[PDB]
RNA sequence: AGCC
């Protein structure tokens, strides 16, 4: 999950759907930096 | 759905009995508005199905064969018992249709059509009354001698063809192909002379009708033309060039119309007679109709000695002028030094190992001799050349240095390749060491030809107005074009001694330009294949004896025969244009050679008259004849015949002769694959002016795609099995449109065909475990790299697994297991559940965000191809023909410039796409398996230029998925300023992968909407930012559905 | 009137809005169409007359 | 077993190292 | 059961 507040996750808007996708491709970039150091 | 309506109406016709029932099988996307999978059929009374309905169409008088119109004795339509007396001498190979569809299947496909259209309205009635008057001739001739019942593999035995004429099957096949293409009264008068006369005249009918087409393209005036720039880009120029013709052409065209009246044609020489009064471009598709219909007579299959007698018997003399042969040999010598100057001075890696360069690419060679091999315990007979290497590398006989002689002791076997209306051509069957020596050097000759103006590999694209558009860019009223038709190019005197000694002399000036010990060796072995072919004997079998004929000339079937025949033309037409300049004063604008058909555009000082055309043509066929190369010299001012294309009066006309219901060789396909070759030969003939009925074709796909497991049960697949985008695609719903379906039950079935897309073969898994296959893989890893790694050796051993798919029985155990595993899914309607991204899964997410509106576009561009259908000519006149060709080869990228230089492999664009989106250390593990060294593959990965190479591979991979460069989308301009007024998509930056596919899919939905209905629409896609990021992660995991029989559907010839 | 699709595309290039960051220049395009243009012209004239 | 199957995708190696954004 |  994202652990943002529950009225943003289950909401169906346009300004609140993009906020979940931007916080989802910050995790995949922060896990991409931590994985490259470990190799 | 229209194919499902003809499928249910067909089974209610061929099974007239009461005991026949049809059970439709449905399925749905939900568990509990449904599309049907197939149609069962239990029928038991099946004897004498076709012979009972034929009698009601057998009226009138049968055709009596004429027996004194052919020169040979076995080309007449005589009774087979009068020709072949005993069953021991009966050759099937003179009348074999070589298609897996018998005559008793082709008669039901017509008698089903004649019942559906028996009582139509007064416009479609005249088509029915014209296709019934022709079928009376076909039925009353077959019904006299009966219908021959075929074999289990669709051949015809002796005991079923004993009392019938010999060519009854292969005449009734081609005549059904012709009467199902009659639409007008002009098409009925041509079809009546090509059905009656084709019953007796099996030798010289396709030659007399297709003869005057090389002359009639020189009489039509030019008013506005398409031209091309120096770089190949299209331009429209509206000059006016008058056609000038001497008085000896009309005295030759009159001779061609009196040879067509001795043969009996009395209504085809009345259309050419009534067209010559006008000489107009607006009636010229009638003159290309007769040239296209003449190829549907049939093939001229003969004995091998009887068809290679006029080719191999020539008169060589010493009364040529030797002053003309010194310049001819010197101009061949100057080209081979000019081609291999840069790869020999700078020592390229491709020439340094010519032994390895031919070994890893021997799947491109022609089939060799039939030889017995032993792979473990198995004994197989194969003609592929890379199977001959695996048997020769085991028994201690693989010597690529020693090149075997082809003199009288070991002659060259001979194979044929023929075209109707022409003469036959012979093909050498060389050993496997003439391919290894001649591959790394010929591949360096074909990179110079892709950058030189005078060769044919320069103008080689997918389009046809950009390739053959340089013919008319130098045309004016003071110039003339000079296209000459050398009759026997293969065995002329200018090809035996001075052509092989002009190449040998050019490889001795390249043995002094280098310093390596390897580049002298690969230039000495390519020299060794020319001294051995200087005195070559050929082997032709006839009867009991085997004849050995001396043949020192050049035939096809070699490796250099596409790039060294183009040098011998540019050296021979340069010597003739220097002998003709003693009578005239000109300036040669262009010379362009393609094998043995060429042209040259000469620009004169004064204006071209009728006397300068008759006296240049008498100085081309008298200068060529001084060199003992007899030619038919033709000069023209407006139009030529470039290779199988006819540029007449500013428009370009193709030939439409592709035999649907006949074939020239017995193919190694199934029925399911030959039901897509039969459809794709109908789309090609429809775009070129020979329109066969669709409902006859859709009946022929019904009788070829069905497969039975019992003698009483039949399974007929429906439309959604054959039309969906999968491995099993046969035809499309609309003709020229490739549609990607978006429905919840249409993606459900496309994923259901993903399980059995890959099957295993029991032959290739026993060869790959044998000892002589492991010996072949081990000795390739020695030459590919000096070290030993376990990663590269499994990467090699699983690469020659796919090379065995070129073998014909191995590629049949897969396809026979594809159809036999499909039958357990068409009977059981429930399928399996899986998730894998296809192209249809991406288009599921894009389509609900497009909004359409009505729009209009006025016509602004004109038509350069006037034989195209009407719904495609509305697209070209509204958005424009293609200007410049976008490449999808991928060689502009920085990884395909590294693979081609440092290794000899060539990876597919479906292989470079999957590996370019991985990490850094996953591109390293793949590039070492290609043969690239560790120090080079550490450079490309460590440079981070793969991040900017991700978008050069995805651009050329999506153009391969949607088939934009091929198909029928290779005519419309996609960067046109008239499609951007209809596509209105707002721009959102920083994600180039999704924005590229929004504009390439919106450009296809507007084009596919204006072929179906003929009206334009405008699109608008306010795509959200929250749906672009979700589609961004699915643009790299997209998987394609590749089929072997679909790769031939991208090119036309 | 000017077309809705031919003005939103003109407006979406002067703003230069990016599909990755979240910004306040992507709300300039909400609720702009040809029916609401015809509504404000009516309820500004008809409010003043009554 | 081809080489294109064995080498893991970028999305697979991004799951052996876990962290929460907030 | 295999390039017929």
């Amino acid at each position: 999950e994202i652990k943002i507040a529950d009225e943003v996750k289950k909401s169906n808007k346009e300004e609140s759907k993009q906020l979940l996708e931007v916080l989802k491709t910050k995790e995949e970039h922060q896990k991409e930096v931590q994985y490259e150091i470990l190799q | 759905g229209k194919y499902n309506l003809i499928l249910s109406e067909y089974l209610s016709f061929i099974y007239n009995s009461q005991s026949a029932v049809q059970i439709p099988i449905y399925y749905s996307s939900n568990s509990e508005n449904a599309t049907l999978l197939s149609i069962l059929s239990y029928s038991y009374d099946k004897y004498n199905a076709v012979e009972r309905k034929l009698v009601k169409y057998a009226k009138g008088k049968p055709l009596e064969a004429d027996l004194t119109v052919n020169e040979l004795d076995y080309e007449n339509n005589k009774i087979t018992s009068e020709l072949f007396p005993t069953a021991e001498e009966y050759t099937d190979l003179l009348m074999d249709p070589a298609i897996l569809t018998s005559l008793s299947s082709n008669l039901n496909a017509v008698m089903f059509w004649l019942e559906k259209h028996e009582n139509d309205v007064a416009e479609k009635l005249k088509i029915y009354k014209r296709r019934l008057d022709l079928f009376t001739i076909v039925a009353s001739t077959v019904n006299k001698y009966g219908v021959p019942r075929h074999n289990a593999k669709y051949r015809y035995e002796y005991e079923v063809m004993k009392d019938k004429p010999y060519y009854l099957v292969t005449w009734a096949n081609s005549s059904i192909e012709m009467l199902m293409s009659v639409f007008s009264h002009e098409d009925y008068l041509i079809a009546r002379e090509l059905i009656v006369l084709s019953y007796s005249n099996r030798s010289t009918l396709a030659k007399l009708v297709s003869s005057p087409m090389s002359i009639l393209v020189a009489l039509v005036d030019i008013n506005g033309t398409f031209i091309t720039n120096e770089e190949l880009e299209l331009e429209f120029s509206n000059k006016y060039v008058r056609a000038i013709v001497p008085d000896q052409t009309f005295d030759e065209l009159k001779q061609m119309l009196d040879n067509m009246r001795k043969a009996g044609l009395t209504d085809i020489p009345k259309m050419i007679q009534d067209w010559l009064v006008d000489c107009s471009i607006e009636k010229f598709p009638l003159m290309a109709k007769i040239y296209s219909w003449s190829f549907h007579v049939g093939f001229r299959k003969q004995k091998m000695l009887d068809a290679a007698l006029d080719q191999l018997k020539t008169e060589y003399t010493e009364d040529v002028d030797d002053e003309m042969y010194r310049e001819y040999t010197m101009l061949i010598r100057d080209e081979v030094v000019k081609m291999l100057e840069e790869p020999v001075k700078h020592d390229d890696h491709l020439l340094q190992d010519s032994e390895l360069a031919g070994l890893l690419s021997m799947s491109s060679a022609s089939n060799g001799e039939s030889r017995q091999l032993k792979f473990g315990r198995k004994t197989i007979f194969s003609t592929k050349k890379n199977m001959h290497v695996m048997d020769d590398m085991a028994n201690g006989r693989y010597t690529p240095g020693i090149i075997p002689p082809v003199n009288v002791d070991k002659p060259i076997p001979l194979g044929r390749r023929d075209v109707p209306g022409r003469r036959t051509r012979i093909i050498f069957i060389l050993p496997y060491e003439y391919f290894i020596a001649q591959h790394a050097v010929v591949e360096k000759m074909l990179i110079y030809a892709k950058h030189t103006r005078e060769y044919a590999e320069f103008y080689s694209q997918s389009n046809q107005l950009l390739s053959y558009g340089d013919v008319t860019r130098f045309l004016s009223n003071n110039s003339m074009v000079l296209y000459t038709d050398v009759s026997q190019w293969d065995s002329s005197q200018h090809n035996t001694q001075p052509f092989r000694k002009g190449i040998i002399m050019g490889l001795d000036m390249l043995a002094n330009m280098t310093n390596d010990a390897r580049v002298i060796q690969t230039l000495n072995l390519y020299k060794q294949t020319q001294i051995n072919l200087m005195d070559s004997y050929v082997q032709i079998p006839d009867g009991n004896v085997i004849k050995k004929i001396q043949y020192g000339a050049v035939a096809s079937g070699e490796k250099q025969t596409k790039a060294a025949n183009s040098i011998a033309n540019l050296a021979l037409i340069k010597t003739v244009l220097s002998r003709i300049s003693n009578k005239y004063s000109f300036a040669t604008k262009i010379i362009r050679v393609d094998g043995d058909d060429n042209y040259a555009v000469l620009q004169f000082n004064t204006e071209v008259t009728k006397q300068m055309v008759q006296d240049v043509s008498n100085d081309v066929r008298e200068t060529y004849a001084r060199m003992n190369t007899k030619v038919k010299a033709l000069v023209s001012t407006v139009g030529i015949e470039i290779a199988k294309r006819y540029i007449a009066g500013g428009k370009i006309f193709f030939r439409a002769g592709i035999n649907l219901l006949n074939n020239e060789k017995k193919g190694q396909s199934t029925q399911w694959d030959q039901a897509a070759v039969l459809y794709s030969n109908y789309i090609v003939n429809r775009l070129r002016g020979f329109e066969t009925d669709r409902e006859f074709i859709l009946t022929k796909i019904m009788q070829m795609t069905s497969v039975a497991i019992t003698g009483s049960l039949r399974l007929f697949p429906s439309e959604r099995v054959l039309t969906t985008n999968s491995t099993f695609k046969v035809f499309d719903s609309e003709d020229f449109i490739i549609e990607y379906g978006t429905t919840d039950d249409e993606v459900y079935i496309q994923r259901a065909f993903m399980s059995l897309s890959s099957q295993k073969s029991g032959i290739a898994d026993e060869i790959a475990a044998s000892s002589t296959f492991k010996n072949y893989v081990s000795r390739l890893s020695e030459q590919l790299l000096f070290s030993k790694n376990n990663i590269v050796s499994r990467g090699i051993a699983l690469t020659e697994k796919a090379k065995l798919n070129s073998y014909a029985p191995i590629s049949l155990e897969k396809r026979r297991a594809q159809i036999s595993a499909l039958l357990t899914m068409l009977q059981k309607p429930v399928t399996f559940k899986s998730s894998k991204i296809t192209i249809n899964d991406i288009l599921r997410d894009i389509k609900p965000f497009f909004t359409v509106n009505e729009a209009h576009l006025p016509i602004q561009y004109q038509k350069f191809m006037p034989t195209l259908p009407d719904n495609v000519q509305y697209i070209i006149q509204c958005i424009g023909s293609r200007t410049y060709q976008i490449e999808d080869d991928g060689s502009k990228s920085a990884i395909s410039r590294l693979i081609s230089k440092y290794s000899v492999y060539k990876p597919s664009i479906e292989e470079l796409y999957k590996v370019i989106s991985l990490h850094e250390n996953e591109i390293q593990l793949y590039l070492i398996s290609l043969g690239i060294p560790k120090i080079d593959a550490d450079t490309y990965v460590g440079s981070k230029i793969y991040s900017q190479d991700k978008y050069r591979i995805l651009e050329s991979y999506v153009y391969n998925l949607l088939s934009i460069n091929y198909g029928c989308y290779q005519l419309f301009d996609f960067n046109s300023p008239d499609l951007e007024k209809l596509i209105r998509i707002p721009f959102k930056g920083k994600i180039p992968a999704v924005t590229f596919i929004l504009h390439l899919y919106a450009k296809l939905e507007v084009i596919n909407h204006a072929i179906k209905n003929g009206s334009w629409i405008s699109l608008f896609c306010n795509y959200p930012k929250s749906e672009m990021i979700k589609l961004w992660k699915k643009m790299w995991n997209i998987t394609s559905l590749r089929s072997p029989y679909t790769n031939a559907n991208f090119f036309q010839d | 009137l000017v077309s809705t699709e031919a003005q939103i595309q003109k407006m979406s290039q002067d703003l230069q809005l990016e599909a990755l960051t979240i910004q306040s220049e992507t709300q300039f395009l909400t609720g702009i169409n040809s029916q609401a243009a015809n509504d404000c012209f009516k309820t500004l004239i008809a409010a003043m007359l009554s």
